């Protein structure tokens, strides 16, 4: 079942429970996110690479290159929301309430 | 029928292009047209209904309510103005095709062949009613009042569908006949207890019965002439109208589960025509005594009976007529002092001579007086449950006693014995009212001489 | 801001949803709503203010996270049987995490909570195009992947999904968030039908877009953020009121009017199943997300709040707009009960 | 909806990156790759329910 | 220091009488209160009322009743003529029953 | 419901759909159509402040053409699915005789039911 | 006459009501033609 | 439609239609005192437009016909009213005031637009900035509860902050004393009904407050009371002068195309005055909206919009 | 889940009692865990003991129910000896509401409570008994 | 008579559009001409009809 | 002039941000009506 396939999903929760409870921060926040990104990457290449599958190699460079500049989108936005604060705080959004 | 559907159609542009100060007399002489020509309908005979397509067909349950409504028509088109005569132009003819608009869907209503159809069109009659009560109710809870009667109407109606559409889903098709011709018994199991528990707790709604009356009062003392009439009248009968079509199936279940409704519908009738004999608030008493001779109705639905059903569609009928005509005196002592209540527009024994005859026939017609409709309705649904129970026609003959009551009062509290003397502003009554008076009665006490006619299926 | 480039945004928000339709690769629909996101980002902070900027940074956090959970799944089913078909799944798993995705996607109720948020700090326009075309695009995947779903997954989300829209809806006086509820509301009805019959769903879709374009157009017409500013545009203009009455009363779903087709047709092809204890649960729910709809249209049309005057200056000068297309989509909205069997135009 | 302008134009956009056992640009194998080329051609024509079956 | 309206002081009330004192029921135009007054009790009685009334006093017999009288005193008489006893029960024949056994 | 026959083009309406009789002219729902473009004509007329039934009849006559045009073509559509939806139903009941038997007609002379008299 | 600043519409164009004129009745001679030929089409297959 | 995105994709640009004639120039004085000779004067000497004083019933004037309609329609402001008893119960200061301030940004947004559309610039005189001063002055002397000016203070953060101020102030001082000479050889007995602390509020929030917060935007030029009709020498100080402050250095093209997007549909600019919070003196009821509206729909020209009214014209409606 | 109402109803009832107590408590406890998660989840009571505070008291409430309601499930079921209607089980909704409304000390709520659990109670009971396929057929 | 006043005109000829409708449709019906078990003679005397 | 139209505190129940004001929600204030929040 190719063990080394088991610890990196678990370094995927690792990275995905790391994206979603976080304090006080949006840059550790997209960073997480970021590798959550280069564990879809390592998972995908390592499944790429057994299977001999050799057309379809796009799928880790495509989706990193893709992912990359939704990291680029974010910190775009995190420099917009700390240009209209100090700083960038997940608090002094609490504006615009439900 | 789609002689009758289209001229309703053709009767909206009228309105529109029509010029200033005469939409109404060309409306009320084409809707007067209108009534004729549904007059002519009555053709029905024997050992059939009469079919107007796969579309349209018409039992003789249907005809004289649809002859009630094509007749009810010019007398309300005529009956609502000097309340909006200082109105806008726009606003006045959006009034008034808004009435041709709920008269074409009570068409469709009772001309339903499918019971599908028959649904859609009964909350298509629900529809414009809120809007006519809301924007012309003349009180500060007419949105409470069409907010409730939405709310119940909607929320009781809507499972009601889904149990149409399980039988439309489990028997093919909705027709009347092909539903006849073919209905088989449903024993008595859960499920089919409650598919009917929704199917008669949605006309329950409708009706009202006792425990979900409340609906009502606010919808009538709240409302405009028009609204009230109309809404009484044509929405309470078009319910009873599909309790009698739609009870055809479920034979067997309606023994086993059909006995708590008879119950809150009894003492619910005593109750309420208890509490319509001590209110202020003229217009109430009306609207309880609806909700009175609605609970008999009902008794007279749910125990299944030709002399019940006969006299069903009668008391139908006749207390369509005489609860309409009487939310009109009520309207035309209103439009007299702007006051609502009871206890203070008295007098008027003196002056205005004329209008004790009214006042004193529309309530001897609420007295079921002997030769009358109303009176046919009640002695055959007496008849009927005394078939029913040996014990229960005590119940009856008490809501008799209590109705003459509340009714008499009703005429002796306003209309008998000394004027206020601080009135000083009621002027001599108009051709207008004493026109709308000789249009509700003269054909009641002419039904009275020959109710062959009003008489429903089991003829 | 220029026009140029507006015109190039919008284009590639177009070819987003097309290169999410007409695939038959899992890249490409990852690429579509990745390049979707991408593009509507500018189409919020039009302006400059602060609320489209926490706006659009509520939405890109919750977007991409749904991106890479679809991302992981995709990844998923390439670890089992192998193959970039747009099919039939091989994992319970897999498909568990991709309806979550495209739930985070479109919006349910444990995953609304950026929709009213992000609706509220942005002008009409871009809520429009939010609204129709992120709520358009993901209903063709679904579409595509409907015959490997665990039932319960879409289910629960699609009645809680009609619950919670409703109940969260009755304490809002602003309007974006009574029509994001709403939206809440009609992603619940369309979901519920998916593994039945999907034509409902694309039905449903289209007609729901109809609507919020003809409640949108009625709210650009005259620029209002409260119904306090509803009740002044009674006054300014007699039929922007009458059409506020119609169309909501077409989003509350009474028969003769055309917003009963999309619910009652649901109720036919849920019932010719053996599912009744969820069809009258779910239409009671549409009874109750009628309420904010009605006290809309007695703040707008059947009574008559005061107005301040200065609209005696705004009576010379006429509604000098150009609607998108609001009569064409009103009637079309609304006087389209009795062609039903426009149902069979879809197959 | 599952529009086919993909099959209407055709366009071979996305039919190669797509399955195994297609033309790899040299022409080599995969690594499962006769079990792919049975499965489909077992398959091909048949209603994904009695091909589950 | 506040009076929160500014609208008129309402209403003075119509007496629809003083400007027309042969007036009919509705507002202050002369000829066409006299054409509604003329077209209801012309186009609500004298056409509609009375004709009603002669339509629906004879028709062809509704429910099919004058029919059953006469055919009743037929059948009455042909089966009082011929020796069984009028309305013999059972009206399905019990030749045409086939009844479940026990 | 899907394909049927996933050759299938996006294809508004194929060939076969030439083989149906054509919506006839003045059929009602065309009427219909041809009604609620007049009457969106007329409220397009009263969105901005121009008169109604005046200044706009060439959007009348543009706003009735285009709608009874593309409701044409759906009405030809609806009766082409139509028609396909009838076919395969009844290529379906001839091609498998076994689960669709022959019901015993047994007439009302031995049909027993229940009966439950309301007294 | 009656209004300053004159106002930009109203006083009527010349192209656009020729054009939706042109369309329409284009549009209503391409209909009658395709309904005439798929008429003739169902009786020459039937 | 005259203008469009369209327009400015085939057409052009917006830019080559400046400089150093189109500019806002704006005569700022005190009541009776700056008035129609200097701005008449450097309206004929610069070679540049005037736009009249934003009166009562400019929105009137602006539209239609020229006739000024009657105060059932364009009030009910009264402004006789005020000037006899600014002291009422009905409230007439404020309801004045909120009309002024729909007169003065009516106005400022013709001016803007015809400033914005091929110049040739444009003089202005009372403009909105001193109508905040207005207030503030009338709220010094004690004709309006605190509330209400914190109404008009939201209406005026919510109104003036999307636009570009003007380019430079001719700001005239006159004394007291010279005003209420001028007031009193006048001879409107409305006027001479006037008292002289409102005067000295007025002037000292238009010197302490008005100036500062002009803070070299909007470059002032603050001229003597006896320095008028003196063509060259205003002249010569517009034409010898510079430009730093403001935001009308760049913008360059996208700005600007916004400004004419938004001040062309003029509901544009008044969607934001009613806001309302209510204001039990300004707020009408139903029923006289209602039969305001209604007789404001009887008169001939405004009812239906009137490019395509009939019984004026047009004879093309198409038969 | 699945597995514990599974475990609910597996028991014939009928009367094999104390294990329905044991179940019922297993469902009242996760469906107490469920709510105390989302309500310390979308709240932050500050501070984390009466976190633990609101979970406990949230448990051992829903928990109060489902051990009521079992007991009374139990009893009625050994007194009346008919495993068929459902007014056992409204007996035991209306029990349960009425320990609802001793928790949270209010009567008219534990009124409403014993109204709409008893009524919800007997439509369960319907649909074990009758048979109701809720949520799926999945098939036509 | 008509263009002096055309507006009574409508509701009269729309009933008799929608009489003559109903004709139409009636024609349109018209299976089981004679093949009801009751009503069934034979045709006379002239042409071909028994009810239109 | 006899019908009832409701009055300025009819509309004052239609004010804040929300409906319904409790123990915890009166600290939501309107919004701005420009949709400009002030630096
Ligand atoms: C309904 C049942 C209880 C009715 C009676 C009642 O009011 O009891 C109050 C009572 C507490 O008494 P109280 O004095 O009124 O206390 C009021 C609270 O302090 C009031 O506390 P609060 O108002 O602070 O509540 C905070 C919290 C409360 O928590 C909730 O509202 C969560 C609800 C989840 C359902 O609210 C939220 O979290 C709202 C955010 C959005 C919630 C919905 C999100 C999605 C839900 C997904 C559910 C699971 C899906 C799985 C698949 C995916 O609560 C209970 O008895 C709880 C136990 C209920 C057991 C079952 C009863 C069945 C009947
Ligand atoms: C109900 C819905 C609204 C209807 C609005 C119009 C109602 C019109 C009712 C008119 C009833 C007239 C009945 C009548 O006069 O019958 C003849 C009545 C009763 O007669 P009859 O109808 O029993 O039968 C007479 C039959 N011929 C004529 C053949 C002898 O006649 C008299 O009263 C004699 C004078
Ligand atoms: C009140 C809700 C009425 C719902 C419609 C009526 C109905 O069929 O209810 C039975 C439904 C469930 O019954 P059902 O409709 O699934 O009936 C199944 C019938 N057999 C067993 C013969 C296949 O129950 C409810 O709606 C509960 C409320
Ligand atoms: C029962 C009873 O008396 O309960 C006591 C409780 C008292 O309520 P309180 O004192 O407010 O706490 O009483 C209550 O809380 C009252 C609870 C509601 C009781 C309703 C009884 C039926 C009423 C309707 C009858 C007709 C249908």
């Amino acid at each position: 079942m190719s063990l080394v396939y088991m610890n990196i999903m678990m370094a995927f929760t690792v990275s995905l429970t790391g994206l979603l409870m976080y304090r006080s921060h949006l840059m550790s926040s997209l960073l997480c996110l970021e590798g959550m990104m280069l564990s879809l990457f390592i998972l995908a290449t390592l499944m790429i690479l057994n299977s001999h599958f050799t057309l379809a190699s796009m799928m880790p460079i495509i989706l990193l290159v893709f992912a990359a500049c939704e990291a680029a989108l974010g910190l775009s936005l995190l420099v917009m929301v700390s240009n209209t604060y100090g700083t960038d705080y997940v608090q002094n959004l609490n504006l615009l309430q439900c | 029928m789609l002689k009758y559907i289209i001229p309703t159609m053709m009767l909206m542009p009228l309105t529109w292009l029509s010029k200033n100060s005469m939409i109404w007399i060309n409306t009320t002489l084409h809707s007067l047209l209108i009534s004729l020509t549904s007059l002519l309908l009555l053709n029905q005979f024997g050992d059939n209904s009469l079919n107007f397509s796969l579309t349209f067909f018409s039992d003789s349950l249907s005809t004289p309510l649809l002859i009630l409504t094509m007749w009810l028509l010019p007398l309300m088109l005529m009956a609502s103005q000097h309340h909006l005569s200082k109105e806008n132009l726009a606003r006045k003819k959006l009034f008034i095709s808004m009435l041709i608009l709920l008269q074409l869907f009570l068409i469709m209503t009772f001309t339903a062949t499918e019971l599908i159809f028959f649904y859609i069109m009964f909350e298509a009659t629900l529809v414009p009613t809120l809007i006519i009560i809301t924007r012309w109710g003349n009180q500060t809870e007419r949105l409470n009042a069409g907010l409730y009667f939405l709310f119940y109407t909607l929320a009781g109606s809507l499972p009601l569908l889904v149990a149409l559409i399980y039988i439309q889903n489990t028997m093919g098709s909705l027709n009347f006949l092909i539903l006849q011709y073919w209905v088989q018994p449903m024993p008595n199991s859960w499920s089919n207890t409650f598919m009917w528990l929704a199917c008669m707790m949605a006309f329950m709604v409708k009706m009202p019965l006792y425990g979900l009356h409340l609906w009502l009062p606010k919808a009538h003392v709240e409302a405009p002439i028009a609204g009230s009439m109309v809404l009484a009248a044509i929405l309470l009968k078009l319910g009873g109208y599909g309790m009698m079509r739609i009870t055809l199936l479920l034979n067997p279940i309606t023994d086993f589960m059909a006995y708590p409704f008879i119950m809150l519908s009894l003492w619910g009738m005593i109750m309420t025509s208890s509490i319509c004999l001590r209110q202020t608030d003229l217009k109430s008493l009306i609207a309880y005594s609806s909700v009175s001779h609605m609970a008999l109705v009902i008794v007279a639905i749910l125990i299944q009976t030709p002399w019940s059903y006969m006299g069903a569609t009668a008391l139908m009928i006749a207390h369509g007529l005489t609860s309409s005509m009487l939310f009109c005196l009520a309207n035309s002592n209103y439009e007299r002092v702007h006051s609502r209540t009871m206890i203070l527009a008295r007098g008027l024994q003196t002056l205005l001579p004329l209008m004790a005859a009214w006042w004193l026939l529309a309530s001897l017609t609420n007295l079921a007086l002997p030769p009358s409709i109303n009176l046919i309705g009640e002695l055959f649904v007496v008849m009927s449950t005394f078939s029913w129970s040996n014990i229960t026609i005590i119940l009856m003959g008490l809501n008799m006693v209590i109705t003459a009551l509340y009714s008499l009062y009703m005429l002796i509290t306003t209309q008998r014995g000394k004027h206020t003397h601080h009135i000083n502003n009621i002027l001599p009554s108009f051709t207008r009212e004493n026109a709308l008076m000789s249009l509700h009665m003269l054909p009641l006490l002419l039904l009275s001489l020959n109710p062959k006619i009003i008489l429903g299926p089991l003829y | 801001m220029n026009p140029i480039i507006l015109i190039i945004i919008l284009m590639t928000v177009m070819l987003g949803t097309i290169i999410v339709m007409i695939s038959t690769h899992w890249l490409l629909i990852w690429i579509g709503f990745e390049m979707n996101m991408l593009a509507i980002i500018p189409i919020m902070m039009k302006k400059h203010n602060p609320r489209a900027t926490e706006a659009s940074t509520k939405y890109f956090l919750t977007q991409s996270t749904a991106s890479m959970l679809l991302m992981m799944a995709i990844i998923i089913n390439l670890m089992f049987s192998g193959q970039w078909t747009v099919m039939k799944l091989f994992n319970p798993m897999a498909s568990m995490l991709m309806t979550m995705a495209l739930a985070m996607k479109l919006g349910m109720a444990p995953f609304h909570f950026w929709v009213p948020e992000v609706t509220q700090g942005i002008p009409l326009s871009s809520g429009l195009i939010l609204l129709t075309w992120q709520k358009l695009a993901p209903m063709s995947v679904l579409y595509q992947i409907l015959p490997s779903i665990n039932l319960d997954l879409i289910l629960t989300l699609s009645i809680l999904s009609i619950t919670i829209g409703g109940w969260g809806g009755l304490n809002q006086t602003q309007l974006r968030k009574i029509m994001a509820y709403s939206s809440i509301a009609h992603m619940g009805w369309m979901t519920a039908v998916l593994l039945y019959n999907p034509t409902m769903t694309l039905l449903n879709l289209i007609i729901y877009i109809i609507m919020t374009s003809t409640m949108f157009t009625l709210f650009m017409a005259n620029s209002t953020t409260t119904t306090l500013s509803l009740s002044h545009t009674w006054n300014k203009a007699p039929i922007m009121t009458i059409l506020v009455l119609i169309t909501l009363l077409s989003m509350g779903g009474l028969p003769p009017l055309s917003g009963f087709m999309p619910k009652w047709m649901i109720i036919q092809e849920m019932t010719k199943n053996d599912s009744i204890i969820l069809p009258t649960l779910m239409a009671i729910t549409a009874l109750l997300n009628l309420y904010f709809y009605m006290r809309l249209t007695y703040s707008t049309a059947l009574t008559m709040f005061p107005s301040t005057n200065n609209m005696k200056m705004k009576w010379q000068f006429p509604t000098t707009k150009r609607m998108t297309l609001l009569p064409t989509m009103t009637v079309l909205s609304t006087m389209l009960l009795p062609l039903t069997p426009i149902l069979s135009i879809l197959e | 909806p599952f529009f086919d302008v993909q099959k209407k134009l055709g366009v071979d956009l996305d039919h190669w990156m797509t399955i195994q056992s297609a033309e790899q640009p040299h022409r080599i194998p995969a690594r499962c790759h006769a079990f792919e080329k049975e499965w489909i051609e077992c398959a091909h024509g048949i209603g994904s329910i009695r091909a589950e079956k | 220091p506040t009076l929160r309206w500014q609208e008129d002081p309402e209403p003075e009330d119509e007496n629809l009488y003083e400007k027309n004192p042969d007036s009919h029921g509705y507002d202050k135009d002369p000829a066409v209160d006299v054409w509604n007054m003329r077209v209801v009790f012309f186009f609500g009685f004298s056409i509609v009322l009375v004709l009603g009334s002669t339509f629906v006093a004879y028709l062809p017999d509704y429910r099919m009743q004058e029919w059953a009288r006469r055919e009743a005193e037929r059948l009455v008489k042909y089966r009082e003529a011929h020796g069984l006893p009028l309305m013999e029960s059972n009206c399905f024949d019990p030749s045409k029953i086939q009844l479940p056994e026990d | 419901m899907t394909g049927r026959q996933a050759r299938a083009p996006l294809q508004f309406l194929p060939d076969e759909a030439r083989s149906l009789p054509p919506p006839k002219l003045t059929d009602p729902r065309l009427a219909y159509i041809g009604f609620l473009g007049y009457c969106s004509g007329l409220i397009d007329n009263a969105i901005r402040r121009r008169p109604v039934l005046s200044a706009g009849l060439h959007r009348q006559f543009l706003y009735i053409t285009s709608f009874v045009f593309v409701g044409y073509y759906l009405l030809k559509r609806q009766d082409y699915m139509y028609a396909v939806r009838d076919h395969d139903m009844f290529s379906y009941i001839k091609s498998h005789p076994e689960d669709f038997p022959e019901k015993d007609k047994k007439t009302y002379r031995e049909v027993f039911e229940e009966f439950h008299p309301v007294r | 006459k009656f209004y300053i600043q004159e106002p930009p519409h109203g006083s009527p164009n010349w192209l656009k009501v020729g054009l939706t004129l042109g369309t329409s009745a284009f549009l209503w001679i391409y209909l009658i033609k395709q309904h005439n030929e798929d008429v003739l089409e169902y009786k020459r297959r039937n | 439609l005259q203008y469009g995105p369209l327009a400015y994709i085939l057409g052009e640009k917006t830019t080559k239609k400046m400089t150093e004639n189109s500019k806002l120039i704006t005569v700022d004085g005190n009541i009776c005192s700056g008035k129609s000779k200097l701005a008449k004067e450097v309206a004929e000497k610069l070679g540049l437009k005037h736009f009249p004083e934003a009166g009562i019933h400019y929105a009137d004037s602006t539209t239609g016909d020229g006739k000024p309609l009657p105060v059932r329609f364009s009030g009910n402001c009264s402004l006789e009213k005020f000037y006899d008893d600014p002291k009422s119960n009905d409230g007439n200061s404020y309801r004045l005031q909120a009309w002024l301030y729909a007169s003065r940004l009516l106005q400022y947004a013709d001016a803007l637009e015809h400033l914005l559309s091929t110049g040739q610039g444009v003089v202005l005189e009372r403009s909105i900035y001193s109508d905040f001063v207005f207030l503030e002055a009338m709220y010094r002397q004690g004709f309006i509860r605190k509330q209400c000016v914190d109404h008009y203070n939201q209406v005026k953060k919510v109104t003036v902050c999307e636009y570009l101020p003007p380019h430079v102030v001719i700001y005239v001082d006159v004394p007291v004393s010279e005003v209420q000479s001028r007031i009193q050889k006048k001879g409107n007995p409305h006027e001479m009904k006037i008292t002289s602390a409102y005067l000295q509020d007025i002037e000292n929030v238009y010197k302490g407050t008005f100036l500062p917060e002009m803070s070299e935007k909007c470059e002032v030029l603050q001229y003597s009371a006896w320095e008028a009709e003196d063509a060259e020498k205003v002249v010569e100080d517009i034409q010898y002068l510079k430009y730093d402050k403001g935001p009308w250095l760049d913008q360059d093209d996208r700005k600007l195309h916004n400004l004419r997007m938004l001040v062309q549909d003029k509901l544009e600019v008044l969607n934001y005055t009613s806001i309302p919070v209510f204001l039990p003196e300004v707020t009408i009821g139903a029923h006289q909206s209602d039969r305001v509206f209604q007789e404001f729909t009887e008169l001939p020209g405004r009812k239906y919009r009137a490019g395509y009214n009939e019984d004026v014209g047009d004879k093309w409606i198409w038969l | 889940a699945k597995t514990l109402l599974h475990q609910y109803w597996d028991i014939p009832e009928g009367t094999e009692c104390h294990r329905k107590t044991y179940a019922a408590t297993s469902i009242g406890g996760a469906s107490g865990l469920v709510v105390s998660a989302y309500s310390v989840a979308l709240k932050t009571p500050t501070s984390f003991l009466e976190g633990v505070a609101r979970t406990g008291r949230y448990t051992f409430t829903a928990a109060a129910i489902g051990a009521i309601f079992g007991l009374t499930s139990c009893i009625s079921a050994q007194v009346r000896e008919k495993p068929d209607d459902p007014l056992n089980y409204l007996i035991g909704g209306c029990a349960g509401g009425l320990t609802l409304g001793a928790r949270t000390r209010s009567y008219g709520i534990g009124a409403a409570a014993c109204a709409y659990m008893g009524l919800t109670a007997a439509l369960v009971k319907m649909g074990q008994l009758e048979g109701w396929k809720v949520f799926a057929e999945p098939k036509v | 008579v008509v263009r002096d006043h055309w507006i009574h005109v409508l509701v009269p000829v729309g009933f008799v559009f929608g009489y003559y409708l109903d004709r139409k449709n009636d024609e349109k019906l018209a299976a089981f001409r004679n093949k009801s078990l009751l009503y069934k003679r034979e045709l006379k005397p002239n042409e071909e009809v028994t009810w239109k | 002039a006899r019908q009832w139209q409701p009055d300025v505190e009819w509309a004052e129940q239609y004010g804040g941000a929300v409906m319904y004001p409790t123990k915890e929600t009166a600290h939501w204030k309107p919004p701005p009506w420009n949709d400009v929040d002030p630096p």
